[PDB]
């Protein structure tokens, strides 16, 4: 039982570590695209709306 | 356990022998020494047929 | 599928694996364009989310099944919701030498251990 | 005009360039360059690849909530997510450009989630090794016991 | 008698676990050594160019 | 060529005696190329992995029934063989003159792996029998607990 | 050395029907003109050079045959193959060894090893579609793939042996003395020794 | 130059007149060709037969092994791989369904039902005795009647006062365990009987469907005449 509870505590801390890693890395990777819009160039749009 | 041991000693040799046979047909598969069966000529520049 | 089978994750994850392999078939067959989501695409994404949700909820169910009685203590609201109220809608059953004295205490210890 | 199913034309300026007019070069040269600044519409990749891959890769976090016993299937969930990610690697290899000046976001995300899944597989293996220790083979390490059972709740 | 049987079984389990520890070490070392023996020669050659 | 080595390269003037002289099919000059495939690519990438994976199905007989992972190993070997079959399906025409050698081996291996899965099912069925479900006759005990283990040199 | 390979590719140019005695060709420069060269996303031209050659056959000692051969030494950019091929193989190789830290009582060793093998088998699709199918030599990437497959295979074999050992009982086997001496007595003495005899 | 996939059965030619001035005759050369299907037999049909056999044999696997789900679902996964194989070969029209696609979907439906029925069997086997009460009709059918037809024969002084109380409690607990085990055995026997019934049903359905499809394929012969009466 002592061994099982130590394993459970390890799982508990490691879950938060893994969640932080997954969320932060995915968010950074996709925010790289979010800041990759077409630059606001000094030209009229190609297709007049 | 006894059935498992017997099935090991039966199935594994069959697999080994069948695989060996199947791949030995290919390993020893070579084109014939002459391009045309029945014609002894080699059709090589070493063996010129002077006229 | 009961939890005691030990096969819930096998079934669910392998259904997901079959669907993932079938995604190769889908992208091979249907055309790939971004003008709009096809009806096949909507159904495929619905099935994918369905499988993922089933996996998540199955993990919750398995965790509930294996909760130890010592570390975890059942809250009253869980008992009132799941043991008391919901089953009324369904159909399941709710749930004088020293050595002689040492031997006597050993029998008592066995009885208390099984208690 | 009908817009391309995958590409929107955002800008299209033109410029008349003149060059090679130097004395050594001799006769001047000229051309006209138009610059189509086009934007991909990523809906197909979002629906068919990215969203399924994100969900399937997030499934590995469920391993931490499964019991660390024989019937927990913790390693079942983690390694099969890695297998699904390999299937997605095969899927994505058919679509990405084949150049090496930089790495595409799709490939970077797939490799990142594969690395995370590998680390979580290792973590599940370690947790299983710790959980099923029994006195007939292992001694009670009191240092790790104190670290995990006594100091860790205080830190939390 | 069941206790003696359990003791013998535990001895077998101990042997298997010792083999597993040795094999873990060997396979991690093999992973590193094979990865080096495959790529390092060419990578060092290109590093000198 | 990176895949083909020229073994013979003869040239011949062919005259058809049956054709009339005013037919374009009367005469031709044919240059033949007898070319042997250099099989190293297929060896390294297909054949050694496929053969070793197929031979892995035999380890299930040494796996104990209590491991609970016998049929999983065997059916996974079958799945890997099916993946290899998918791999081969793109590289050759669907001709009927013969089964390819790799095709013959793959069919042989899938058949054997199927028999091994069936054998694993039967072995697991035997392993989990109990007095409440089956009767263990004395003849079965004599055959499988005393005679065959002695013949098979079992521990 | 693929994908870290270097390729020297030539372009042999000559007058097809005119020999050197009637038409003579000379290089404009020692090197090809790369001033208007578009950047390649897969190769880097480290060196380029043109050489004129004249060959005289013994049967034709008056009509030399001329050519100009432009060569281009090119180094592959290996980032695509590193990301898409090498790293997944490295991850599979790392995951191979982790079965030996799994307890046998977990009932998941064969699951892990066989799933790694299945991942590699699915990965063979990626490799063969991306790797060039030539038999002139084994590429470095092919050597690494075969290494990883062979050692996942070895891990599966040894894991089956380990599981067989773990489940032995006096109702099935009797432990030989040499196993006891090697594994219970000698080896743990030369180890961390946290394990109880 | 003979084709390795097609055999020429008939090869006539016909002059087609216009329907009775801008009208034009035609000369039509007809090639009636029969495919030689050895490739599909080796690469598709035989693996499907083997997978179907494994789907049948799932029902002989004991519930206590904990391996029914893995076997059946990996059979389904393999069938998905073979669907991927066929995706590059089959025609893409929609006027009818190829018989090989019909056979593949029949096999996938069979394996799906094998998964479903294995789940049902496992639900019966692992049924908790105390929470679930066996209804009587289940007893009469699956423990008394059906096993006969399926050929399943089920086999068969304060210290002294405290000691007496402890012994009586131990006996009572073991008797409770005996009753619980008896009810568990009844549920497990019902699961076994249902598993055998499903095994026989799956054999019958598999054989009938495979025979029907294979006879439809086998008796599809090329036309004896290029221009049959209609
Ligand atoms: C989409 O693509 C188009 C086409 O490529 C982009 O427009 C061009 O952008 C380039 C820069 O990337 C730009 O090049 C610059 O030209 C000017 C003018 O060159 C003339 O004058 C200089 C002297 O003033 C002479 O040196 C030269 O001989 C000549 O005829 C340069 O001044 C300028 O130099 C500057 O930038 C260099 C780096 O790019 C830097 O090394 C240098 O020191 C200096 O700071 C550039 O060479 C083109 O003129 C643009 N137009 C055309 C018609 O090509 C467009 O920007 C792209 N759009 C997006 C969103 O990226
Ligand atoms: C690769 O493929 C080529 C074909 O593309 C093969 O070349 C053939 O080789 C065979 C065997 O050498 C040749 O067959 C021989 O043809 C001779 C000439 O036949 C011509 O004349 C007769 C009339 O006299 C015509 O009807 C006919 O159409 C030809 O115009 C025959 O005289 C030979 O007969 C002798 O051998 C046979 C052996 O069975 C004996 O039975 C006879 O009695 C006699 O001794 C023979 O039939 C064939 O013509 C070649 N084809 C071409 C196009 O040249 C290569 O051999 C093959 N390479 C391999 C497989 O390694
Ligand atoms: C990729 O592949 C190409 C083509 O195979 C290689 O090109 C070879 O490059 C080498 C080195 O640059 C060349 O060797 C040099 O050739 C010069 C010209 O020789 C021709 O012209 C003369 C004059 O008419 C003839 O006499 C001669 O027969 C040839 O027809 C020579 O002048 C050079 O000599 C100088 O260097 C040598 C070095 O050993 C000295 O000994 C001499 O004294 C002198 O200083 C030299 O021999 C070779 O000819 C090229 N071959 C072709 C076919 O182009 C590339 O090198 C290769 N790229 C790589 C892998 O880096
Ligand atoms: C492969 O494909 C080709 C082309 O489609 C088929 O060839 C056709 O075959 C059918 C029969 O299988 C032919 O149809 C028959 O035509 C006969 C003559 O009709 C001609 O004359 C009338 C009157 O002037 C014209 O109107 C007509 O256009 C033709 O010029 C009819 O006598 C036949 O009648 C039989 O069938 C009808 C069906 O409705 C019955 O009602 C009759 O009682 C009788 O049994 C018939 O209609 C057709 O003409 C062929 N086409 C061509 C271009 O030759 C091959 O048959 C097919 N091969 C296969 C599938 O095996
Ligand atoms: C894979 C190759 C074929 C199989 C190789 C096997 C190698 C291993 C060797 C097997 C022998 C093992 C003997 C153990 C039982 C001893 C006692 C005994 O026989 O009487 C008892 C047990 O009866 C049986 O269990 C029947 C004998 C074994 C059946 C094995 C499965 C069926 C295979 C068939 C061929 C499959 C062909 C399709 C697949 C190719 C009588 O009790 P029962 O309740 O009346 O028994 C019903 C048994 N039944 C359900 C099977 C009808
Ligand atoms: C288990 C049960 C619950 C399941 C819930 C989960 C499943 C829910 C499923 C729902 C699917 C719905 C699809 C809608 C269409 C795509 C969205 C979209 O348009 O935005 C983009 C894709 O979206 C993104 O921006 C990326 C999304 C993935 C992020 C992954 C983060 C992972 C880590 C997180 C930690 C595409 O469009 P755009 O580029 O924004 O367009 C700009 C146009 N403009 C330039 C003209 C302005
Ligand atoms: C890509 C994005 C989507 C990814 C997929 C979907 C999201 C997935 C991710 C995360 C969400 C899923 C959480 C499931 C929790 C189920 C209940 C449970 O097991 O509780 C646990 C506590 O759990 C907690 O302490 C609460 C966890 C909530 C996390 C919320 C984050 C969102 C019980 O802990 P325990 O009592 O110790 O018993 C488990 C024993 N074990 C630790 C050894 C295993
Ligand atoms: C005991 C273990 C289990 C056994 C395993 C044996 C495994 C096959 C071994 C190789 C056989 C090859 C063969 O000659 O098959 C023939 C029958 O081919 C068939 O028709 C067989 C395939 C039937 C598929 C299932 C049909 C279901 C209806 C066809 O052969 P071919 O295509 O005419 O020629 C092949 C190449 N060769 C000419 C060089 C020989
Ligand atoms: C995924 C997690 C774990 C790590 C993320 C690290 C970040 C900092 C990395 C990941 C991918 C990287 C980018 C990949 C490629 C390029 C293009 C190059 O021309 C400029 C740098 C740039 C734009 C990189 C910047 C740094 C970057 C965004
Ligand atoms: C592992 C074995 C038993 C499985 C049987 C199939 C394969 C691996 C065997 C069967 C017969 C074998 C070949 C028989 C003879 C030769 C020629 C020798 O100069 C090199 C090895 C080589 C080429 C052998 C190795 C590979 C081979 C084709
Ligand atoms: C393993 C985990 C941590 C990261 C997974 C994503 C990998 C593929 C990412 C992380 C950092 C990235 C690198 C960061 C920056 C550069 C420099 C740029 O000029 C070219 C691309 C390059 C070289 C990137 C290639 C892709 C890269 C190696
Ligand atoms: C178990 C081990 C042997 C791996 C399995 C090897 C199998 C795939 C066999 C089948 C046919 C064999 C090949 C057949 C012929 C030759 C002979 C010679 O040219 C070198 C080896 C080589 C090229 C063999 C290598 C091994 C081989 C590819
Ligand atoms: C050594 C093992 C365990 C791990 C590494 C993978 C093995 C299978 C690889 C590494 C190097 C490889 C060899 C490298 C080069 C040659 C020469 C040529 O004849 C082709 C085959 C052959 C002989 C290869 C056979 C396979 C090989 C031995």
């Amino acid at each position: 039982s002592d061994w099982v509870r130590m394993g459970n505590a390890l799982d508990n801390i490691c879950f938060w570590a893994a969640l932080v890693l997954f969320s932060v890395g995915s968010s950074l990777i996709f925010l790289g695209a979010y800041f990759n819009r077409v630059p606001d160039l000094p030209y009229a749009p190609c297709i007049q709306p | 356990r006894t059935v498992d041991r017997l099935c090991l000693f039966v199935v594994t040799p069959v697999m080994v022998v069948g695989t060996a046979w199947i791949f030995l047909q290919g390993v020893y598969n070579q084109p014939p020494p002459q391009p045309f069966p029945g014609d002894p000529y080699s059709y090589n520049v070493q063996d010129k047929r002077f006229i | 599928l009961p939890t005691d089978s030990g096969e819930k994750m096998t079934l669910s994850i392998s259904v997901l694996l079959s669907l993932t392999v079938f995604l190769l078939v889908i992208v091979e067959l249907i055309p790939s364009t971004s003008s709009a989501v096809p009806l096949i695409g909507k159904y495929m994404l619905f099935t994918m989310v369905f499988v993922i949700a089933s996996i998540i909820i199955t993990v919750i169910v398995i965790n509930t099944h294996h909760r130890s009685p010592s570390t975890h203590v059942m809250p009253n609201w869980v008992r009132k919701v799941f043991i008391d109220t919901i089953p009324n809608i369904m159909f399941f059953s709710t749930m004088k030498h020293p050595e002689v004295k040492s031997a006597i205490e050993g029998i008592k210890y066995i009885a208390e251990t099984m208690k | 005009y009908t817009e391309n199913g995958e590409w929107a034309i955002d800008f299209c300026p033109g410029v008349i360039r003149r060059h090679h007019g130097g004395a050594t070069d001799g006769p001047g040269e000229t051309d006209v360059i138009y610059s189509l600044i086009i934007r991909r519409k990523p809906l197909f990749y979002v629906i068919n690849i990215i969203v399924p891959c994100v969900l399937i890769s997030g499934l590995v976090l469920l391993a931490y909530f499964l019991p660390a016993q024989a019937g927990g299937q913790k390693c079942t969930v983690s390694i099969n997510v890695l297998l699904a990610q390999t299937v997605f690697l095969f899927l994505i290899a058919q679509k990405i450009p084949e150049t090496s000046l930089s790495v595409p976001l799709l490939g970077r995300f797939l490799i990142f989630v594969m690395v995370v899944a590998t680390l979580i597989v290792m973590n599940c293996v370690i947790v299983l090794n710790v959980s099923q220790r029994t006195p007939t083979t292992h001694a009670m390490s009191p240092r790790l016991r104190h670290v995990l059972l006594e100091l860790l709740p205080r830190l939390l | 008698s069941d206790q003696e049987s359990n003791n013998a079984a535990a001895e077998w389990k101990y042997v298997a676990m010792v083999m597993d520890h040795i094999l873990l070490g060997v396979f991690m070392l093999v992973c590193i050594i094979g990865t080096l023996a495959v790529f390092a020669g060419r990578l060092i050659e290109l590093n000198q160019q | 060529n990176g895949e083909w080595e020229i073994v013979h390269r003869p040239a011949r003037v062919n005259v058809d005696p049956r054709a009339p002289l005013d037919s374009p099919s009367r005469q031709d000059i044919t240059f033949y190329l007898i070319i042997r495939r250099k099989p190293l690519f297929y060896i390294i990438n297909i054949l050694v992995p496929c053969v070793l994976i197929s031979f892995m199905v035999n380890l299930v007989f040494y796996l104990p029934a209590d491991s609970g992972e016998k049929t999983s190993v065997a059916i996974s070997v079958l799945l890997a063989q099916s993946v290899f079959l998918l791999l081969i399906s793109k590289r050759l025409p669907a001709t009927s003159m013969a089964i390819p050698l790799i095709g013959k081996f793959l069919l042989f291996g899938m058949v054997l792996v199927t028999m091994v899965v069936v054998i694993c099912v039967i072995v697991l069925n035997i392993h989990f029998r109990t007095p409440s479900t089956h009767v263990l006759s004395e003849g079965v005990k004599k055959l499988f607990l005393e005679t065959l283990p002695e013949l098979l040199h079992m521990s | 050395h693929f994908p870290f390979d270097e390729q020297n590719c030539s372009m042999k140019l000559g007058t097809w029907t005119y020999d050197g005695s009637v038409v003579a060709i000379n290089p404009e420069s020692d090197q090809p003109d790369l001033s208007n060269f578009m950047e390649s996303g897969e190769w880097v031209i480290k060196e380029s050079r043109g050489w004129k050659h004249s060959v005289t056959y013994s049967c034709c000692p008056d009509t030399p045959y001329l050519d100009i051969t432009y060569h281009f030494v090119m180094q592959r950019l290996p980032l695509y193959f590193i990301v898409n091929v090498i790293i997944p193989c490295l991850l599979f190789s790392f995951l191979t060894g982790l079965v030996f830290y799994l307890p046998t009582d977990s009932g998941e060793k064969m699951t892990l090893s066989i799933s790694v093998l299945l991942s590699l088998t699915v990965f063979l699709l990626v490799i063969v579609e991306l790797i060039p199918s030539t038999s002139s030599a084994v590429p470095l990437i092919g050597k690494y793939m075969l290494f990883t497959m062979v050692f996942v295979i070895a891990s599966i074999i040894i894991t089956v042996i380990v599981i067989n050992t773990h489940h032995r009982s006096p109702s099935t086997h009797v432990m030989p003395n040499w196993v006891r001496k090697v594994f219970i007595d000698t080896i743990p003495n030369i180890m961390f020794f946290s394990t109880m005899k | 130059i003979e084709n390795g996939q097609w055999e020429i059965i008939h090869k006539p030619s016909r002059l087609i007149q216009p329907p009775g001035e801008g009208q034009r005759q035609e000369v039509i050369f007809y090639l009636i060709i029969r495919r030689k299907p050895l490739f599909y037999l080796v690469n598709v049909i035989a693996p499907c037969i083997l997978i179907t056999l494994l789907a049948i044999f799932v029902f002989y696997l004991p519930p206590d092994a904990g391996e029914k789900m893995g076997l059946s679902i990996f059979a389904l996964l393999t069938l998905t791989v073979f669907l991927l194989l066929l995706a590059d070969k089959v025609p893409e029209t929609s006027l009818s369904v190829p018989i090989i696609i019909k056979y593949l979907m029949f096999t996938m439906v069979l394996v799906t039902f094998s998964v479903i029925l294995s789940v049902v069997v496992l639900n019966l086997h692992h049924r908790s005795p105390h929470t679930h009460q066996m209804p009587l009709w289940v007893r009469q059918i699956f423990i008394h009647k059906l096993p006969l037809y399926l050929r399943l024969k089920r086999p068969k002084l304060p210290e002294l006062r405290e000691v007496v109380s402890s012994i009586s409690y131990i006996a009572r607990q073991l008797q409770e365990q005996e009753d619980h085990d008896a009810l568990k055995e009844d549920w497990q026997f019902v699961a076994m009987v249902v598993d055998r019934l499903f095994l026989w049903t799956f054999i019958i359905f598999t054989s009938v469907g495979t025979l029907v499809i294979f006879l439809d394929a086998t008796y599809h012969l090329p036309p004896p005449d290029p221009f049959p009466s209609r």
